[PDB]
């Protein structure tokens, strides 16, 4: 089916095809654009003409250009070449390394499980930072919301996390750099080659990256975000994973989504977010889950809109968040990487009935007590120390150990760390924080405890601390 | 001139003298479609509120007859459909399959497993568009009714029939909250007689399949998911779908009712509902109003909720008992329909979430939360030690107000405030752990004849789990007689604080 | 759906909307030139007031504006279906709009696809060729008395302005 | 007239009439809608066409459908014999005794009555009410605006008034159940039956229930507001009685009728409301009157909508007030019941002439202390109370007890409460404050003054608190 | 008519806020757009031009006088409002009154601070 310009009025164009007007989501090939402008057909107009936004950036054209109908919606590689490569929304290497080798294509779209395949009760997402996975214990499958404090090695942080899991537990990760700086992307990029977890050697660089970059049409840069689902659902279903789906931003989708409604005519709800952001973030997040063939756990980099989280979407992103990053600036400030928020970086499936009820008591003692020190450092602040009891000074210390215990030494930074990272078996873990609770080893310096790595390990570090 | 068709083949035939013609009448092609609002030329016969069937076999309703085209709200997506599709009358108005052999089923909210155990058991259809019963009709609830939380139920004195708001925000199992409330429901159901059951019907509102995928097993594992239909129209759902479905509910629940029956409906939630309505609304440029919210979706909520409610007799003495839910922003309420839910619903219960997050459990803002209903809505029983215990909370709070001090004050405010945290531990009842009523009256009673003053809080819970296996064991007697007295007798009381004595005695002092 | 004819004038919607249904109608069966014409004969027929813009009177509705001017096709003699899409504009009120969706539709034969000159040209007239502007400059090169009133006086103009437009 | 269905969108018929149109307004019954489907004519569209709004649901109708227009609008049976039967808008039992027997019609729209008319003074009625009797007792005749609560106090506070008054007044009453709740009405109507001031044995209670449920149409609810309103004005002008017009809640009237001028395809206005907001209201307003043939006193439910009064809407409403019960729900949070919003909790005709001087003076006094002490809270909050001389300590804490003392607990929700119910003569009332002012009391404390009758209770009260 | 027949007038404008209101219906109903809280703006026009109509003249027009005494009945003291702000930039002045005086039974009870008439005091009296 051919169709001609009719309209452009931006990136709307309209295209009158006298031929088939297919399904919406239809990607459409301007017969007459050089470099591929897939439009998306976005409403059948009415009277042999389609709403298309074109999801490209527009020029040259005559009212008539002929359109050639991709007869389904984009499609765009998917498969195992894209790790360690970077695509665009359109696939296409914006690792500008030539092409990547794929046959398997997928459109874009695709859907939330059906209800049967729900494997009922997710079940733990190790995180292995012994601090994180304690205090926000993921879900395999799991929606976890970084609000955080960009650059702190955030990206450190989540390269990490991909060494640390999907490595670890053969996993796989996609980062859908949506809307970001084509230089923060390629800042990341060459962070990932220097981290070695892009291995230019190797395109099982843990890690398939898609950018969408502000500068392409909102609903493309958001749809760079279908694009990365489309291929982690690859991995997920037919590689059978747990495919960790790294996403920054999911406001800046979020942004743009609410970006084309305008001028897509409608009327876009609160905040002028379109009023199916719900919709938006209902399908694609229902698209997220754990199958029974893997997970598709989520980190979602979340951009605090208006420095809020009421803002509606976040406030709805709350239902799907299940673990909340919330990074600590203040940690990172004491030195302490991890740097997270404790006490904020919280899980919601955390709990003694799921995530183990010790796990849970130990957590939830130590959430408690990370507290109380937290109360107590504010007495303390003002009112010295031992004019207290020793009681505190011990859990004053104990936190303090514990909290150094959670300083975890980092794996491709020794350059910042000049430690080695390491990660940590979960068990001893449950069993390290209540040992140090327990208060076991009152007698050897707390500074060993920083950047730990596993308890055994983190004995170690007391011993040679201890001398 | 310019409405549309005038570069169709609408005209395009009409020019001819409009030639070769078929409906346009029960058949309607799809004139523009975007939105997923099918502006669909011709049905031109159509019913009024029809439910009309699509070509791609996706529904629709047929709610704008607009002299042109009938603007046809689509159940489903035009990524699946396009241009000029033949929309076909279904020729009926939406109905439901309404059957409860849906109990022991999850259905999307067409009626239409989601549970997968093939088609419904349905066997009728129901109107989802059926009418609020008169005012006669109704009747007034003299029943109680039980969450097994007992604190709710106790402050909340219930019955069914009543519309009561859940109210709080964010998860803290908010959904727990209800779902310890339907787990109690169970030992009724495992009880006896329809009004001595309720049949519950969970519709979840645009609660994500991954919510429903746990909930439902924990239902599964309860399985009082035998006297239940979840009406699931999940976070993914076409929004008419997630519209849908509590109307959906709402032809069950009267059903029900209507089938004598004593029918508990958990509108889950109707934020999420009314959101999309308000969208849904929008996306037919049709307003919004008041907070991007068009009027009536108070409309709604009553349209839905007055068809929950307690009939007399003549009327099978029916119940339906709507749980909604709201789950606020920030206790953000003059946000419309909470306004309208309020004044619809027959009392709210408010959840001061922060303390959940504290840890309590359960949390409740009793202070607002309200029966107004009150006092029809309990037992004597439960009326000797709660309408005393609410009371004396009124003051345990009242001197919890004046923490600055502390309890330096007088012994009774001292106590006021120990008692009260006492009380607060006897309140505390784990999530997962409904109980029947006798014990919970009983476990309240000590603590209330202060018994448990002496205690350190924590022995409280302590002491209430152990005197319960204690009285589990023994006094299961005396339960028993409670269970038939009603109300707590003299001697149940003097044995019940003779047990408590032993039971002290055995817990520790 | 339907063949969709968007032979050259086409009015690009703008209400020969119908023009474009008519410009397949007419070109199913090719009553292109009868029609055409049926047209050109009721265009004054009808545009002229008697019983016309009485009966474009709102005030007469179409009770029986379905009564008389579409039995004008009947009143007349024409409609060999073509009152029937004026049944249409009868509603659709583009009655008052015809001529100009005839012109769109008609222009005439082969004149259907006219043009007329511009740029520096003087010159009126249609267009029905293949190549042109050997026919144009044949039309020229035709008169010699010719205008300049009738277009363009590259005159004034064209460099009349521009050494001054240089200073 | 006949007409088509031409386009049902939503409860917005358009119908289109091939026969002569009637007036505006004129009442459509749907032919095949037995079920008395009043569509009201709103428009002429033009082309003998029309908007009309269905008051009923609309299912089944087809477009094309017959539409016959009963020649005038909305005609509706009236009469004395609905005094203790419950119609429906369409002036119809809901009461569902059957139907009641009136012979005499009314279209539900009376006109402004034209201003001579008027009983031109209306003249202190109380309540019994401290609170309310003290800042805004009752007139005769006026339409008292009753702001916040639910039915914690709101609609709590209503039926206490009423539950003084059709008993105590003879007060001929109507009762418009406005976009109601249809629960409480039931409940009401059992008490009512109960209460027997609704005697089934006399269809001459003390009032005729109208309820115009929520459940209705918006076009149905928009209407009950005339209707009753039509009542009303037969009632007491016709019927010569001393009516009081219950309003519950005329805000939802209002928001019936802001959804319709939208579904008008009309502009609504601001906030979504309606350019002839006002129009309505104030025509409406306008029909309500105490000519001298008898009082139409108004009890309106105004449910602020949102609890939001700056919205204009009830801005506006002010404008028709008379006599105002601003509740404060601020208060009300504060346990309180009555709860209210004191400065603005009126009757217009405040004066030291039309109440006594002692109330007025005492009044303002009030006005003045209380006021001055909700200057200091907030001075208190950014403080203590310390700084702050303790003179006005004293007076702060005495306007708490003021407080305390106007609440005013009631014998229908002793049941609720577990506290007594009490009404208070005026003034023993004018006294109470009084004394409070006096301060000599002062040494008393708050609670004693909490939730009583007469103050010497509180005295009593706080004895025994001691 | 009084004013210019010498006489001075007062009229006394209760409200123009209500007034404001149906103009703006009114034109609204005309489709003819708001502007500014649904209100359309030379609704100022409207009123400014009403009361540029008041005047005090001289005595080729008997001295003529119509003042006016318009009132704007704030809601909430809501000066911002439209129309209030439109009518101050208007006015030759304003007299704010304050409720709470009112309530202290100050009756008069004016917000004086605010109530001016910069104009006026000269217009006045040596006695006052």
């Amino acid at each position: 089916t051919t169709g001609r310009i009719v309209a452009v009025i931006g990136a709307v164009v309209d295209v009158q095809f006298d031929e088939g007007l297919p399904p919406i989501l239809n990607a459409l090939e301007v017969q007459g654009r050089e470099t591929r402008l897939v439009l998306e057909v976005a409403q059948h107009l009415g009277e042999s003409t389609v709403r298309t936004i074109a999801m490209d950036g527009t020029e040259g054209l005559v009212r008539g250009q002929k359109v050639l109908d991709s007869g389904a919606p984009i499609r765009i590689p998917v498969g195992p070449e894209t790790l360690g490569r970077i695509m665009n929304v359109i696939g296409e290497p914006i690792d500008e390394r030539g092409p990547i080798k794929t046959k398997q294509f997928a459109a874009i779209h695709a859907e939330a499980p059906e209800f049967v395949e729900m494997s009922v009760e997710q079940e733990i997402l190790v995180t292995g930072i012994k601090v994180v996975d304690l205090l926000a214990p993921y879900a395999k499958g799991g929606k976890i919301g970084l609000f955080g404090g960009a650059g702190v090695g955030k990206t450190v942080l989540i390269m990490e996390l991909i060494n640390n899991v999907a490595k670890a537990h053969g996993g796989y990760s996609v980062f859908a750099g949506v809307g970001e700086r084509t230089r923060e992307g390629n800042d990341l990029y060459h962070e990932m080659i220097e981290s070695g977890v892009i291995n230019l050697k190797d395109a099982t660089s843990k890690v398939a990256l898609v950018y969408g970059q502000m500068n392409e049409p909102p609903g493309a840069r958001a749809r760079v975000a279908l694009t990365g689902l489309t291929v982690a659902e690859y991995f997920r279903d037919q590689e059978g994973q747990d495919v960790l789906l790294f996403i920054d931003n999911i406001f800046r989708f979020t942004q743009a989504g609410s970006e084309v409604s305008a001028l897509l005519g409608r009327i876009p709800s609160a905040v002028g977010y379109q009023p199916t952001l719900a919709t938006d973030m209902g399908t694609m997040q229902e698209r997220i889950t754990t199958t029974k063939k893997g997970s598709i756990t989520s980190v979602q980099a979340i951009y605090v809109p208006a420095d809020d989280l009421t803002d509606p979407a976040p406030a709805t992103t709350f239902a799907h968040l299940d673990a909340t990053t919330v990074l600590s600036r203040a940690i990172a400030e004491l030195g302490i990487y991890p740097a997270v928020d404790p006490l904020d970086s919280t899980s919601r499936i955390m709990d003694p009935n799921i995530v183990g009820s010790e796990h849970y008591d130990v957590a939830r003692g130590v959430q408690k007590i990370l507290q109380d020190y937290k109360s107590l450092q504010d007495i303390i602040a003002i009112l010295g120390m031992d004019e207290l009891s020793e009681e505190d000074k011990l859990t004053v210390s104990r936190a303090r150990k514990i909290q150094r215990f959670l300083s975890q030494p980092f794996q491709v930074a020794e350059v910042f760390t000049g430690h080695l990272g390491k990660l940590v078996p979960l068990k001893e873990t449950i069993k390290g924080f209540q040992q140090i609770l327990a208060g076991e080893y009152d007698h050897l310096p707390e500074q060993a405890f920083y950047m730990v790595g596993p308890i055994e390990e983190a004995v170690a570090k007391a011993d040679k601390l201890a001398e | 001139k310019t409405g549309t068709a005038e570069v169709s083949s609408i005209l395009e035939e009409r020019i001819l003298g409009a030639d070769t013609s078929v409906d346009l009448e029960e058949t309607g092609r799809v004139l523009s479609i975007g939105d997923g609002i099918a502006r669909v030329h011709g049905l031109r016969n159509v019913q009024a509120e029809e439910m009309v069937e699509f070509s791609s076999g996706l529904k629709g309703m047929s709610l704008n007859l607009e002299p042109d085209n009938v603007g046809v709200v689509v159940f489903g997506n035009d990524k699946l459909i396009k241009e000029g599709d033949i929309v076909k009358r279904t020729g009926a108005i939406v109905d439901v399959p309404v059957g409860e052999e849906l109990l022991g089923r999850v259905v999307d909210a067409l009626g239409n497993a989601i549970d997968g155990k093939g088609p419904i058991g349905s066997k009728a259809r129901r109107r989802v568009g059926l009418k609020a019963p008169g005012i006669i009709p109704r009747i007034s609830v003299r029943e109680p009714m039980q969450t097994g939380i007992k604190a709710v139920d106790s402050l909340v004195p219930i019955g069914r029939g009543q519309r009561e708001l859940i109210i709080g925000d964010r998860q803290t199992g908010k959904t727990s909250i209800a779902i310890d409330t339907i787990i109690n429901q169970k030992r009724f159901n495992d009880g006896t007689d329809e009004k001595k059951k309720l049949y519950c019907i969970y519709v979840a509102i645009g609660q994500k399949r991954s919510t429903v995928a746990q909930l439902v097993k924990r239902l599964t594992d309860a399985d009082a998911m035998k006297y239940t239909i979840v009406v699931s129209a999940t976070a993914s759902d076409a929004a008419p779908l997630q519209y849908l479905a509590p109307y959906s509910g709402c032809s069950m629940g009267e059903y029900f009712r209507d089938n004598g029956k004593h029918a508990l409906i958990i509108y889950d939630d109707l934020s999420k509902q009314a959101v999309a309505y308000r969208q849904m609304s929008l996306l037919l440029r049709r307003p919004p109003g008041r907070e991007a919210y068009p009027g009536d979706v108070f409309y709604l909520h009553s349209r839905l909720l007055e068809r929950a409610a307690k009939m007399n007799d003549a009327f099978g003495g029916g119940s339906l008992t709507a749980l909604p839910v709201i789950e606020t922003q920030a206790g953000d309420v003059s946000a419309y329909i909470p306004t309208n839910v309020i004044s619809i619903t027959d009392g709210q219960i408010f959840l001061e979430t922060e303390l959940f997050y504290k840890g309590i459990r359960p949390a409740i803002n009793v202070g607002l939360s309200v029966s107004r209903v009150g006092s029809a809505a309990q037992t004597r029983a439960m009326k000797q030690v709660a309408g005393t215990m609410k009371l004396e909370l009124a003051q345990y709070r009242e001197v919890a107000a004046f923490a600055q001090f502390g309890s330096d004050l007088d012994a009774a405010t001292q106590q006021l405030l120990s008692r009260g945290v006492r009380l607060t531990e006897l309140l505390k009842q784990g999530q997962y752990s409904p109980m029947a009523i006798e014990e919970q009256v009983a476990v309240i009673y000590a603590g209330v004849r202060g018994y448990l003053d002496k205690l350190e809080p924590s022995k409280i819970t302590k002491f209430e789990n152990a005197f319960l296996s204690h009285v589990i064991s023994q006094h299961q007697a005396l339960l028993g007689k409670i269970r038939t007295d009603g109300k707590i007798s003299e001697e149940s009381d003097a044995k019940l604080k003779e047990i408590v004595t032993n039971f002290l005695a055995g817990f520790e002092a | 759906f339907a063949k969709l004819v968007r032979p050259p004038v086409q009015i690009y919607g703008i209400e020969g909307r119908y023009a474009t249904a008519l410009y397949s109608a007419a070109s199913k069966q090719n009553k292109l030139e009868q029609v055409e014409k049926e047209l050109l004969r009721v265009g004054q027929i009808l545009k002229e007031p008697k019983m016309a813009a009485s009966l474009l009177n709102p005030y007469v509705k179409r009770s029986v504006k379905v009564k008389s001017l579409s039995d004008m096709t009947a009143k007349e003699k024409f409609s060999p279906l073509t009152s029937n899409l004026i049944n249409l504009l009868a509603e659709n009120g583009r009655l008052t709009n015809t001529p100009a969706v005839i012109s769109a539709f008609s222009t005439m034969m082969s004149v259907h696809r006219g043009e007329v000159p511009c740029t520096v040209t003087t010159a009126s007239a249609l267009d029905e060729t293949t190549l042109t502007e050997l026919k144009t400059v044949l039309k020229s090169f035709l008169s010699k008395g010719q205008v300049l009133k009738l277009e363009v006086k590259i005159d004034p103009s064209i460099m009349g302005g521009m050494i001054v437009r240089i200073g």
